[PDB]
This record gives structure tokens, sequence and C-alpha cells, in this order.
């Protein structure tokens, strides 16, 4: 355990007094060399070199050898200067970040305007791509002066290794950057840059990290627009819908549960490429961490919720086969799909989408009550308060917002004549829900030119006054 | 005094590197425990991420509380007086209200990507900073930007649940006075023509030329497109060699192209000119066109030199 971390710590010490000692033109460059592969032969450990690593990065900042590199990073000399960023590109680790955003944020950025020769920029792509992991703040300061645009000019290039660091550099940028530095990327048209890294068959990892790019950049939902005009969206699905989790999880040691929850709302997202993209991930990471004896952390998050509400809620069989392979590999169940005919349901149907979505508790409570299809659909706040036992309100208002999952995807085929469905899901598609609000009242396209906003709130059930004034408005300006 | 719960305040609401990292230096020499940088996307939250938010501002009674009601970010949000009181056991209104401003304190404070289709809290916060915990008041609603002046009073009182009324009376006066066939077709070379081709595309789409890539289906794509531009890859003409059966997708986009008429314009990326005489007769006429050396060091002329070439 502590056997490498012994031999490899005096050795870094002879070399960085080496380093900091002599001051040659070409002995600094071979010292360079030879901490360089220490540092190679570190990280090349099976199951040892991870605390090793991080340990030798520790000696080597407290050394002060990340002050040394910063200041060769100015040097004039080409030779140890390439040396000198392909060394400092290995040991970006989150203590050495800190630093590097104190100090290194201007030096780096120097060197983000030189972009001519490749064994520069083939080592800075992978120090930005790392230094876009530290916070939001770095990810402003690199994004509004040009670091932004060292990425997507090396994104023309046909290195099959530095493509793979501005793919994975725009990932993170797009990751811990927060609403303004992807303003600042899609007004700059950072999405359409990602076309010939999505497309060429190459590689295939580097195709992945750049439909995860998109699909990070396509949960922004003022961004989305813009995202569907690139073009890059349709390669996504193919792509997924070609690759096998598990030859990739063999490829990849899976990441943090830091890291892990930043996948976890790319599937809440209800978009379809990030929903793909999600369920790839987590099913590859959950091969991952179900070889291993940690499957508990996907628990904790809380993805196992939103994979069994992409299985019981699929239109697509790529994500539903990823989801149900994704549980599959965890020690849990998977669900069945839901019968999309709610006003047809019997007793069992509901008895099943309450155990697929967690409401085991109230099962027999509805048992009882014998509650089907047609009366889950006609549900209030005083039959859940009263007659179910349901006391507590953030519980009703927990089964009130999968009532809005469940009356978004239904099949209103034997009740709706007029296709009144489409009506209101062409205003806005959270306006569907109140499709059997106002089917089952009578209504259809030829009669909502007189209903009153009384008839909305007491018969049709509509709690909310802007949906009703923009119902009314609608049905009163476009339909006659 | 009460400076501890102010840096653990700095430390859970940090913008800047420099006054975080000296905060938690402040934590680190006394004898309590630092708190980590909470996820500002407040509405991709799980129960965990409201249970450390509840941990590191002092609400640890109540954190059992939220556990068993299982609330999540999303409700968090959308929590009023009356939860508070009966479901949630918090009887006091003092500290309620010490609930609601560290609720105001959050929803300043919130990532609201996920939801805000027309940048509505940037709306907000260019009147008044404490505005932005609205946001999520008037995104719930199904409102963004084309829709605030048809709005009254009671729809921001009762579903935006804007209790205070000079609040409604300043965001109702600022919402009614200051608010009111593809042309470039690319053939390529399967082999080693994709990252050429997907380059043009791009390079071409930078300029606002619509471009398509990717029997029943090209046909039509070819007939409603204005340009032509044809990626010669080495190895772009081999499979088009002795091809007397027409069954090959590059030189059946190459004999509609040559029946179109249209512009061809040939990009050469190391790729010599092949002979007539090997060359099927339906596609002989493809040799006589302006083409265009590719350049991996000077894209932009070569562009240019493409739209100077095309219409
Ligand atoms: N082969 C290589 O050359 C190699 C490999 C890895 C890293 N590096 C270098 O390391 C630096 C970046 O590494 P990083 O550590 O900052 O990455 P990171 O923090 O951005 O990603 C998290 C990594 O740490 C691990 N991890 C963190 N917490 C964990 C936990 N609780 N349980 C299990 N695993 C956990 C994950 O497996 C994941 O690999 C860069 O300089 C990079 O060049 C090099």
């Amino acid at each position: 355990v502590q056997d490498a971390l012994e031999r490899a710590l005096p050795e870094l010490q002879q070399a960085l007094s080496a380093l900091k000692q002599a001051g040659g033109a070409r002995a600094v460059g071979a010292g360079l060399a030879e901490v360089f592969q220490l540092v190679e032969e570190a990280w090349l450990l099976p199951a040892v070199g991870r605390e090793v690593a991080q340990g030798l990065c520790d000696a080597i900042r407290l050394d002060g050898g990340l002050d040394l590199l910063l200041r060769l990073l100015q040097a004039p000399e080409l030779e140890t200067r390439v040396q000198a960023a392909r060394l400092l590109e290995q040991i970006l680790v989150a203590e050495n970040r800190d630093r590097v955003a104190r100090i290194g944020l201007g030096v780096i950025l120097n060197l983000a305007k030189e972009r001519e020769p490749v064994e520069l920029a083939r080592s800075v792509a992978g120090i930005l791509e790392h230094m876009f992991k530290h916070s939001e703040e770095t990810c402003q300061r690199l994004v509004a002066a040009g670091g932004l645009d060292a990425v997507l000019y090396w994104c023309r290039r046909t290195d099959p290794a530095l493509l793979r660091h501005c793919a994975l550099a725009l990932g993170n940028c797009a990751l811990h950057g927060g609403q303004a530095v992807q303003r600042r990327m899609v007004e700059k048209r950072a999405a359409e840059w990602l076309f010939p890294l999505a497309f060429s068959k190459e590689d295939e990892l580097l195709r992945l990290h750049a439909c995860l790019a998109v699909a990070v950049l396509a949960t922004n939902k003022e961004v989305e627009r813009e995202v569907e005009r690139s073009g890059t969206l349709a390669l996504v699905e193919p792509l997924v819908a070609s690759l096998d989790p598990g030859r990739f999880a063999r490829c990849l040691q899976g990441r943090g549960p830091d890291d892990l929850q930043r996948l976890v709302p790319l599937l809440d997202s209800n978009r379809l490429e990030a929903q793909c993209i999600g369920a790839f991930y987590l099913c590859a990471e959950a091969a991952i961490k179900s070889l291993q004896g940690k499957t508990k952390v996907f628990s904790d998050i809380g993805a196992i919720q939103s994979l069994k509400r992409l299985v019981s809620y699929s239109t697509n069989g790529t994500k539903s086969a990823l989801a149900k392979r994704a549980l599959r590999l965890l020690g849990e169940e998977v669900p069945r799909p839901i019968l999309p005919s709610v006003p047809s349901w019997k007793e069992a149907e509901v008895q099943t989408w309450l155990q697929q979505i967690g409401f085991s508790k109230y099962c027999e409570s509805f048992r009882e009550q014998q509650v089907d299809g047609d009366l889950l659909l006609r549900l209030t706040e005083e039959e859940l308060q009263t007659d179910l036992g349901m006391k507590s309100g953030i519980t009703r208002k927990r089964f009130f917002r999968e009532l809005t999952e469940l009356k978004t995807f239904a099949n209103y085929s034997t009740c709706d004549r007029s296709n009144l469905a489409d009506w209101l899901g062409s205003l806005d598609p959270r306006f569907r829900q109140y499709t059997y609000g106002l089917v089952s009242c009578g209504l259809d396209r030829s009669l909502l030119h007189r209903v009153s906003e009384q008839q909305l709130l007491e018969d049709c059930g509509i709690h909310l006054g802007v949906h009703r004034a923009r119902i009314l408005t609608a049905a009163r300006e476009m339909l006659h | 005094i009460g400076a501890i719960q102010s840096l653990k305040r700095l430390v859970s609401y940090s913008t800047n590197g420099t006054k975080s990292a000296l905060a938690k230096r402040a934590l680190r020499l006394l004898g309590e425990e630092v708190p980590r940088p909470i996820l500002p996307s407040v509405p991709s939250w799980k129960e965990a991420e409201v249970q450390t938010w509840l941990q590191q501002i002092g609400f640890s009674k109540y954190c059992e509380s939220f556990r068993e009601q299982q609330v999540d970010g999303d409700l968090l949000l959308r929590l009023t007086e009356e939860e508070l009181q009966t479901d949630l056991g918090m009887k006091s209104g003092i500290t309620r209200k010490r609930f609601f401003r560290e609720l105001t304190e959050l929803k300043t404070f919130a990532n609201y990507s996920t939801c805000d289709r027309s940048n509505l809290a940037d709306w907000l916060g260019s009147l008044d900073p404490r505005f932005r915990q609205y946001t999520y008041g008037l995104v719930s609603c199904g409102l963004d930007r084309s829709l605030l002046h048809r709005v009254s009073e009671q729809q921001l009182l009762e579903d935006c649940g804007i209790h205070l009324g000079v609040h409604r009376a300043r965001i109702l006066t600022a919402a009614r006075e200051m608010l009111h066939t593809p042309d470039v077709f690319i053939s390529y070379r399967r082999n080693s023509g994709s990252q050429l081709a997907s380059l043009l595309k791009v390079h071409l789409q930078l300029h606002g030329f619509s471009v398509f890539i990717d029997e029943d289906k090209l046909i039509q794509s070819v007939m409603g497109a204005r340009n032509f531009v044809l990626v010669l890859s080495p190895g772009a003409l081999d499979k088009c060699m002795q091809d007397h059966d027409c069954k090959d997708w590059v030189h059946k986009e190459i004999v509609t192209a040559l029946s179109c008429g249209k512009n061809i314009v040939p990009i050469i990326d190391g790729f010599e000119w092949p002979e007539p005489q090997v060359l099927p007769e339906d596609m002989q006429a493809v040799l006589t066109f302006n083409g265009i050396k590719w350049s991996h060091e000077y894209q932009e002329a070569t562009i240019e030199k493409i739209i100077r070439f095309l219409q």
C-alpha cells in the first residue's frame, strides 16, 4: 500500500531539486522529461496509482514546483515550453486546480493565443479541459477571455487526440458553467463546431463526448432552438442506437458522485437526445459500479426512480432498452410500460401504476375504494384528504405532480371526438392534462366560444387562472 | 456574536473564489466543520441536496421533517404557510419567517435553466434584485415574456403567489409599460471524406447557407438543392470506377448532379485527377469543373473562395 509512495517520493525530490537548481537550456527539459515519465509510471498502476499519483501531485504542489511550471510556461524556448505544458497537463487534480486558478489564469490564457504548433495545442487543450472543471468563476474568466476561442479554433484540426480534449473541454464547460457561460457559448455558436466531432468515424469515444456536450447544452430552455437549428441533435440518437454500454464501460474507472449528479437532470429535462445520452452513460457506469460493490450511490442520488419513469413513460425503444438494462444491472426489478388508454383502465392497471412510481403505501388505499382509470382522472384535493387517508398536502402535491405526468402521457381516443388534446398541445404541452377536464363536460371544438371562466373552474377543474385566461383567449380568438 | 453562520452563508452562497477560500480557512481555523457549496440547479434537486441545504443554514431540527414528507427541490420552491404549519410541524410563525428569509436567499441564488425559456429571471433582476425569487412563481404557471401583458393582480396573488401588493403593482406596471428546401448539397466518400464534408457544412452554415448532409430520399434532396459540392477525398472515385450497373451512392449523386446542371464545385484534398477514359460515360463531365484545393491551415480564405464560386 505504502510501497509506491516511499519509492516515488525521494525520486521526485531529487528531480525537483535538479529542476530548481539547474537553469540550463536542455538539462531543465531533461528534468521535466524525467518528472513526466515518473508521472506516467505513477498513473499506470492497477488499483494503486490513484492515491499514489494524488500524493505525488500534493508533493509537487507543497514543494513549490507548480509555480516553477507556471514560470517555465513563460519561457521563450519552445521545447521546455511544450514539456512544461505536458507535465502541467497530467497534474491538474482538485487541490492543484485551486492554485492554478489563483495564479495560472493568464499564463495558460496567454498560450491559448499561440495556436499554430500541434505540440503546444494537444496539451493546452487538455489543460483548459481540466480547468473548466474548477468552478463557474473560472469558466466565466475563460469564456469572457480568449479561452473558449482556442477550443473553438482547435475543433478544426484532424488530430484524434486533440479533438477528444476539445470535446471534453466543451462538455466540462457546459456542465460547470451555468446560465451566462452557456449563453456566451451558444451566441458564439459553440454547438455548431461539435458537428465535425459528432460525425467523424475515426474514433468512437470522441463522438460520444461531443454528443454529451450537445445534450448538456440541449437542456437549457433558452438555448434549444439554436441547437435544433444547428443540426447536431440528429446525430445523437442513431449513435446511441448503434453502440453498447458494456464495451465502453470496459474501455473507460467511472466517475465520482459529484460527477454522477451531473448526469441525473439530463433524464428529467424531457428531451429525447439528453435522455438517451443520460441513459447510456448511467447504464455503462452502473455496469462499472455493479462490477464493484457500491451500487447504493444511485439510490443515494435518486437516478433509479428517474430510470423507472423512463421505462414507464417511454416513447422510444433505445432509451427504454438502456434504462431496462441499467435497472437490470442494479439490484432492483424492472417496471412494465403502462397502458396509455387511461380511461380504459381497470383497478389492476391503477395498482401497477402506483407500484411503478413510488406510491406503494396507498395501494390498499385504492383497492378498498375501487378506483379505476375513470376515477383516477377525476380526483381532487378533498377525496385525497378525506376518503383516501392522504393527510399530508406535500404527499398530495407529489401525487398531483405524478398525475400531471400521467395526464400528459395518455390515450384519449375513446372519449375525444374533435381531437381536443392536440388543440391543447399546440398552445402549451402542459395543457393536455386538462383534456379530461373538457371532454367529460361534453365540450369539443365547436363549443369553446361559449365557455366562461366559472365553467372552467367549477366543471373543468382548472385551478390556475393563468391557464384559464389563456384557454379562454385562444378559444375566443382562433376557433371562429 | 454570530459570525460563524455568516461565514457558512458565505461558503454556501459563494460566487467568488477568494472570499470562499478565506471563509473556508476561517471556519477551518475554528472548531467546526466547513460546508459544501450548494448545487445552483434548484429544480434539479433530489432529496439529499435539500437535506444538505438544511444542514448548512441551521435547520437541523426539521431535516427528519422533510425526509418523511419526501420534499425535493421542486416542492421546496413551491412551499407556503399552510404546508409549513400543518404538514411539517413548524408551528411557530417566527421559525416560518426565518425559513422564508432563507428561502428568499435561496431563490435569489438559483439556476433556472431547466425551466425558463424566455430568460425571465434577468427581466425580474433588471427591475430589482429581490424580484428573481418570484421567477419560479411565474415560470411554473406557463408564463414568458410574450404573455405578461395579459396577467392581472389576482393571477399573481393566487397562482404566482406574490404576497406583497407593492411587488404585484410594480410587476404589472413594468409588464404593461415596456414589453410591447436546402441550398448546398455535399457529396462525400464514407471512408475519408466525412470530416472534410462536415467541416465544409459547418463553415457554410456559419454564413447562413442551408446545407444538407446524409433513391427515394436523396433525389428530392438534390433537386431541391441550389448548388452541389463534391468532396474529393483520397479514393473518392475508387468505387465509381467500372460501375456499369448504377449501384454506388456517390455515382448516383454525381449522375443526378450532372442531370441537374448545377454549379459543381470539387474540393480536392490530396486526390489527383483521374483519366476520362476510365470513368463511365455518365460521369465524364465532372472533370471539366474548376476545382478548389483544400488547405488545413488557411481555411478562412478557402471558404471565402468557395463562397465566391457559389451562388
Ligand atoms: N492516465 C492518465 O494519464 C490520467 C488518468 C486520470 C487522471 N489523469 C490526470 O488527473 C487530473 C484530473 O484528475 P481528477 O482527479 O481531477 O478528475 P475529476 O475530479 O474531474 O473526476 C473524478 C475522478 O475521481 C474519482 N473519484 C472521485 N471521488 C470518488 C469517489 N468518492 N469514489 C470513487 N471514485 C472517485 C472518479 O473515479 C473520477 O475518475 C488531470 O491532470 C488528468 O490528466 C491522468
